[PDB]
């Protein structure tokens, strides 16, 4: 067990210990927040079409 | 999301309606002329949900009052409250709609509901954050049901993205006005189906046995029947009305209670059944608001499974308290839940009780034993439809047969959709 | 009413624990994939111990301890008694057992290889224990209770299982001699009943043939190899401070030699109780596993033993 | 030194981001008006504590912390409260209508118009800023906002800020206390979309802060404010480093490089001794030996899960108090033999240890009682898994009904980033059991 990388200061200390050894871009963002509002607009078209029937 | 418009159409909307504006005004502490009287400050921290402040610090009910005949309006305004209603939110006809839907919903109702809607409009303009709308109507006569549905279709096309809440009371032999109660509470549903989000299924088959059996009235009046459903709006409003640690609205009650958008009809239910000394207790009060005795919905919950349930105690008590007895009857009871939507039990609590009682529950079931009350008013429909009979009675307002047998089937259809739920 | 789920079809022991339950007016069995229960009776692989002990208002049961697969598996109980020093490399009632995968005679198992030539390779007992009039082979089977206090419960009652067929030295290949199971067995029954004789009449035998008792000769070998064993797991396999609690029944397997010292064969994790025994057995796991934690309205030895050194 | 933005999202972010400020402000002795008096440099520095905090030419203190919310009653407290004159107005940013419990209306609906807004003051606070490391995002996975809203933030950070670490503080819904039913659907979606855009998140289960509560500092209902200030305690332990000196965990960059080598697998178990109560009468203090050996009992975890029963890839003991290293490692020798600590063979068996001789600040008329020294663990268990399988089984009992999926996709969304997500959250189960077994 050998107690490694010491570091010590005013406030505390730090050291290891071993025991043993051994992303979308703004365009792709945009595109999909939009085809989501135009399945919403769709949605909400259809309802005011079965409405005027 | 603030803000409620209230609208109760025809003689029952429009006296259950009252009762409520009677009821809540007492528990936020206004007088029958509009004035805070209270002592509480939680009595108007969410006062604007359901009332307009206005010149000299008076309070207004979001308050509109239809009707096809000008009777049962009259009598609003002659009565206890009638004074703090807006005059202008007043909307009637003349003729009335003599208990026809095809009248409420096509003919005569349609000449009026524009002039509706303008009041609606006029109170959506002046409105902070609308959250939609509650109607108070039967489904039983014409104009609560054929205007009130009318008027529910013309709202959601103007408001698509608000929320519309029904208490819709269902006819009953026992409490019968006219053979016709069937046909227009079917055609009722169909729209109810479609166009609200949420709808509290008060059941006068239920009222009148919670009157007779489990309250020793041999001869229930429609004053009797009220006394239980205006206790029940005011308990399944409390968490709208008053603050807080819940701070409930009408989306997050259908986003909680809806799993599937049709199946959105509620049983509610009220311990302690009044019309006391000795206060209930929390074990007590869990019991009855569970009891059939209790439902205002006339369907054995022991004949179904709850999807989700919302319950609401009133008054002093340890939340622990309500909290172990509320996971007893779920622990104890697992069958009549169904195992597939989990912790569907939502328990909230309140520390002001209503007038009279030390402490209440109410309880809101979505359960599938609501089939029985639509099979019910189905089983009315067919012994008369299949006879045709009193049709001409809508044929002579211009409504086909066609539109009958679609509503029959429309609600034939909401009754396996809640059976299909029931076997999973 | 407390609640119980099923989740063991062909658990013949659990399925008369869950008859003993049913019939007590106190229990209602639930559905399998139920969440709101009391105690499950959970499968053989895969029991989900994840889910267990998230349930509020629900004191959660299970009849498996977590982790002891690696007590009833042939490959991790050598790894276990090799890699244990509480169990040493040299440790005197476990059979010289080696790894390598996929008088000098040996045994190999998970078909079964007994030769000096050719999973596990096993020092074979060339001179074991034989019952006269016979001269036969037999091992012995105890059923073991621990609870969730970690309490070790020895159930009196064991059983053999004999053989009816004279031993060889010469003769390996040969399996109805050497090998001495139930299943390989059904001259089946000559000399006792479906080759089970029982500890009254192996008492018996033990007092006219070698004037010693079951007790001394045999039974406190049998109670150190259980306590060592649950012992030696006890750390990772514990419920004592966990948000659920568990109880387990096992079967341990042993072996008599010549000059009488048991070997240990097997532990069994979901094991079968011998048919007269199963009324007895199913209703102390009941009484002391279950009752103890879900209160209603000894046919068992406890295993303790604390030496000061 | 290089500067920290705390990002506090929905109402869980938001009551645990005020607990937070109020616990950093009585640790570095910054008053609520903002005033540091043991602060000499004025209008500047590049002390530790500056990473969390900015400073006016006036003196005052300033957290770097933007607070969103889609509704206004709870940042409206904030506005309102102990610490309003700490916080600038831009910083606390409220739409006007909320989530309603629904991850699509977070995300999608309501989201996409109030998203380039908050992006707009987080990088009014990057301008601020000599060497941004990145960000600290506190939040529900159970809310509407605390779920849609911060995976829709954490794209658009990605996107922006490409170079810049961000560490998630994540509630995790329970039972116990909980708003909505649909909490499990809205957990799965946001873990999804949030997997790859997150370097290390730490995840505090509600079930085991409410039992902790429960346990040791005898409340019967706890209260958010009561679980909030624990949770505090647990934060203040993590980001100590980052806001005092010393050598281990200085900077972001440095808990993913300690505590997530295999990246998807990047969720450090949180635990934490000792929580005594304050109205305990008669107190026996712990020393290290009992302290460091209470972080091998599951009722101390952040997550109730069995360590026992899965690997370890590494392991960091925070100490703060009268702690020596002789203590400490005379602690790990007597716990290693006493216990089952399987780490993976490609890794160290081996504890990163981290001293502050400052015991933990608590506030006043708080429920937990002064100590002489304190611990948190962090350890990268594969055991955290068991509470992927539990939310993921509560996911699959509702979706394989359909159950509540209209609410989503009447916001635009699709079915099919349900069973997305919830792919993805089986393969990360598997990728947890291949290294765990
Ligand atoms: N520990 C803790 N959990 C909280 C707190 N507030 C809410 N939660 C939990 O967070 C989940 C609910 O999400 P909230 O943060 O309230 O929701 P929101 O992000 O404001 O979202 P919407 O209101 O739905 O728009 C549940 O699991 C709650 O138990 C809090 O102050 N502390
Ligand atoms: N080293 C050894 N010496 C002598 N006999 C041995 C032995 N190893 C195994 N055996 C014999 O073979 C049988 C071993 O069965 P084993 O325990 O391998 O599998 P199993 O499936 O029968 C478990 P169980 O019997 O508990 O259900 C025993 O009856 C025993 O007599
Ligand atoms: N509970 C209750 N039911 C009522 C009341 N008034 C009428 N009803 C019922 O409502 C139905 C008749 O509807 P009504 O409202 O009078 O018709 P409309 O005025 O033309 O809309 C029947 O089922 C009646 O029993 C009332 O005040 N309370
Ligand atoms: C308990 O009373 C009400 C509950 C609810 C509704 C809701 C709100 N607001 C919350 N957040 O969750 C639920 C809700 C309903 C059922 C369940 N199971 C849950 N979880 C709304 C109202 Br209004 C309530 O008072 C009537
Ligand atoms: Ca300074
Ligand atoms: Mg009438
Ligand atoms: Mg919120």
């Amino acid at each position: 067990m050998e107690v490694i990388e010491l570091n010590k200061c005013t406030s505390g200390q730090s050291f290891e210990v071993i025991l043993k050894p051994p992303d979308p871009s703004l365009e792709e963002i945009q595109k999909k927040l939009e085809a989501a509002e135009e399945r919403r607009k769709y949605q909400e078209a259809e309802l005011l079409k079965h409405l005027a029937e | 999301m603030r803000e409620i418009v209230h609208i109760q159409a025809g003689q029952c909307g429009n006296q259950i309606g009252a009762k409520f504006w009677e009821v809540i005004s007492d528990e936020h502490g206004i007088d029958p002329t509009g004035s805070y009287h209270g002592d509480s400050d939680l009595q108007l921290e969410r006062i604007n949900v359901y009332y307009n402040e206005a010149t000299g610090n008076k309070y207004v009910p979001r308050a509109i009052l239809v009707d096809l005949e000008p009777g049962t309006m009259d009598s609003v305004r002659s009565g206890p409250f009638g004074q703090i209603f807006r005059p202008d939110n007043f909307v009637f006809g003349q003729s009335g709609a003599g208990n026809n839907w095809a009248k409420g919903h096509y003919t005569e109702g349609a000449e009026l509901v524009d002039s509706v809607l303008d009041v609606v409009r006029k109170e959506s303009e002046s409105c902070d954050c609308l959250q939609g709308f509650q109607l108070t109507h039967s489904l039983g006569g014409g104009t609560g049901s054929g205007m009130g549905t009318l008027l529910i279709s013309k709202i959601r096309e103007e408001y698509p993205d608000r929320i519309m809440n029904t208490f819709s009371v269902m006819p009953s032999p026992k409490v019968s006005d006219t053979v016709v109660e069937p046909y227009n509470a079917t055609l009722s549903v169909h729209q109810l189906v479609e166009n609200t989000d949420e709808t509290y299924c008060i059941d006068n088959e239920a009222l009148y046995d919670i009157c007779f059996r489990t309250l020793k009235l041999t001869t229930p009046t429609y004053g009797d029947l009220n006394h239980l459903v205006s206790a029940t709006m005011s308990g399944v409003t409390t968490c709208l009305r008053f603050p807080g640690q819940l701070n409930a609205d009408l989306r997050k009650l259908a986003v909680n209670m809806v799993p599937f958008p049709r199946l959105h009809f509620f049983m509610p239910g009220f311990a302690p059944l009044t019309s006391q000394y000795r206060a209930l207790t929390v074990p007590e009060l869990t019991q009855q608001m569970f009891d059939s005795k209790n439902m205002m919905a006339a369907c054995d919950p022991r004949h179904g499974r709850y999807l989700t349930v919302a319950a609401i105690f009133r008054g002093r008590m340890s939340m622990k308290e309500v909290d172990e007895q509320m996971l007893n009857v779920q622990n104890k009871n697992s069958s009549y839940f169904v195992e597939w939507i989990p912790n569907n039990v939502k328990t909230a609590v309140c520390d002001i009780p209503p007038r009279g009682l030390k402490m209440s529950a109410t309880f809101i079931g979505n359960s599938t034993a609501i089939q029985e009350l639509f099979k019910r008013i189905s089983e009315q429909f067919t012994a008369m439809f299949r006879r045709k009979a009193f049709l001409h009675w809508y044929t002579g307002e211009g409504m086909d047969e066609m539109e009958f047998t679609e509503a029959e089937s429309n609600m034939n259809d909401l009754v396996s959709e809640y059976q299909q739920y029931q076997d999973a | 009413m407390y609640t119980f789920v099923v989740r063991d079809e062909n658990s013949s022991v659990y399925a008369e624990v869950s008859r003993l339950l049913l019939a007590t007016g106190q229990w209602k069995r639930l559905r399998k994939d139920n969440p709101r229960f009391n105690l499950m009776l959970g499968e053989r692989n895969r029991l989900p111990f994840g889910r267990l002990g998230h349930e509020p208002g629900l004191v959660q049961l299970v009849n498996y301890y977590r982790g002891a697969d690696k007590l009833c598996r042939k490959a991790s109980l050598v790894k276990l008694i090799k890699t244990s020093p509480e169990l040493s490399e040299s440790c005197t009632w476990f059979p010289e057992s080696y790894v390598i995968y996929p008088g000098n005679v040996w045994i190999a198992k998970s078909g079964i290889l007994i030769s000096s030539e050719a999973h596990v390779i096993q020092k074979y007992l060339e001179k074991p224990l034989l019952l006269e009039p016979g001269h036969r082979k037999f091992d012995i089977r105890s059923w073991v209770l621990v609870d969730h206090l970690y309490n070790i419960y020895l159930y009196r009652e064991g059983v053999l299982r004999t053989s009816s067929e004279p031993y060889n030295s010469a003769n390996f290949q040969d399996k109805t001699c050497h090998l001495t199971n139930h299943c390989i067995q059904k001259n089946y029954g000559r000399y006792e009943e479906g080759n089970e004789m029982f500890f009254e009449e192996f008492n018996q035998y033990l007092m006219d043939a070698l004037n010693t008792t079951l007790e001394n000769s045999i039974l406190l070998q049998i109670k150190h190899i259980i306590r060592s064993c649950l012992m030696c797991i006890e750390p990772a396999i514990s419920t004592k401070h966990l948000h659920y609690q568990s109880f387990q029944l096992f079967g341990f397997d042993f072996m008599v030699d010549e000059e009488l010292k048991v070997w240990l064969i097997e532990v069994n994790g979901a094991p079968a109780c011998a048919q007269k025994l199963y009324a007895e057995l199913c209703q102390g796991i009941v009484d002391v596993a279950i009752s103890s934690v879900f209160p209603l309205a000894s046919i068992f030895i406890k295993l303790h033993h604390h030496h000061h050194h | 030194m290089r500067e920290c933005i705390s990002i506090h999202v929905g109402q869980a972010g938001v009551q645990i981001g005020n607990a937070c400020w109020e616990l950093y402000c009585l640790e570095h002795g910054i008053q609520p008006d903002g005033q540091m008096p043991s602060d000499k440099t004025i209008g500047g520095g590049d002390d530790s504590f500056n990473t969390f905090f900015s400073e006016t030419g006036a003196g005052k203190h300033v957290p770097r912390a933007v607070f969103v919310d889609l509704e206004p009653t709870v940042i409206d407290e904030v506005r309102t409260g102990t610490y309003r004159q700490l916080f600038h107005p831009e910083q606390l940013i409220t739409g006007k209508e909320d989530a309603a419990n629904n991850y699509a209306r977070g995300h999608y609906t309501i989201g996409k118009e109030i998203i380039d807004l908050v992006l707009d003051r987080i990088r009014k606070l990057a301008d601020q800023c000599t060497g941004l490391q990145g960000f600290l995002v506190f939040h529900s996975f159970g809310g509407g906002t605390g779920s849609g809203f911060t995976s829709l933030l954490m794209e658009r950070l990605s996107v922006d800020y490409g170079k810049k670490s961000k560490l998630e503080f994540s509630i995790y819904p329970a039972p116990q206390v909980s708003t909505a039913v649909v909490e499990p659907y809205n957990s799965i979606l946001t873990t999804h979309t949030t997997l790859e855009h997150s370097d290390c998140a730490f995840m505090v289960d509600n079930e085991a802060i409410y039992d902790i509560c429960r346990r040791n500092l005898d409340i019967e209902r706890p209260t958010y404010t009561n679980l909030n200030r624990l949770i505090s305690q647990i934060v203040s332990s993590i980001t100590a480093s980052l806001r005092f000196d010393g050598a281990l965990n200085v900077d972001l960059t440095e808990f993913q490089t300690n505590l997530v080598p295999y990246p998807r697998i990047h969720f450090p178990l949180a635990t934490y001794a000792p929580v005594i109560s304050a109205e305990k009468a008669y107190h026996e203090q712990l020393s290290v030996a009992e302290i460091t050996n209470a972080c091998f009992e599951p009722a101390n975890q952040m997550v109730k899960c069995d360590p026992r029963h899965g690997k370890y890839m590494a392991c960091c003991l925070l100490y703060r108090g009268d702690v020596v290293p002789k203590d400490v490692n005379a602690a790990i020798a007597t716990i290693k033999t006493k216990r089952s600590i399987q780490f993976v063979d490609w890794c160290p068996t081996g504890f990163k240890v981290g001293i502050n001789y400052q015991p933990p600040t608590v506030v006043p008329g708080g429920d937990l009682a002064k100590v002489q020294r304190a611990v948190c663990m962090l350890s990268n268990t594969t055991a955290i898994a068991e509470a992927w399988a539990r939310l993921d089984h509560k996911f699959d009992l509702m979706y394989a009904k359909r159950a509540f999926v209209h609410w989503y996709v009447g916001e635009g969304m699709e079915e099919g980033e349900f069973s997305e997500a919830r792919e993805d959250m089986a393969a990360l189960e598997k990728d947890y059991e291949e290294v765990g077994v």
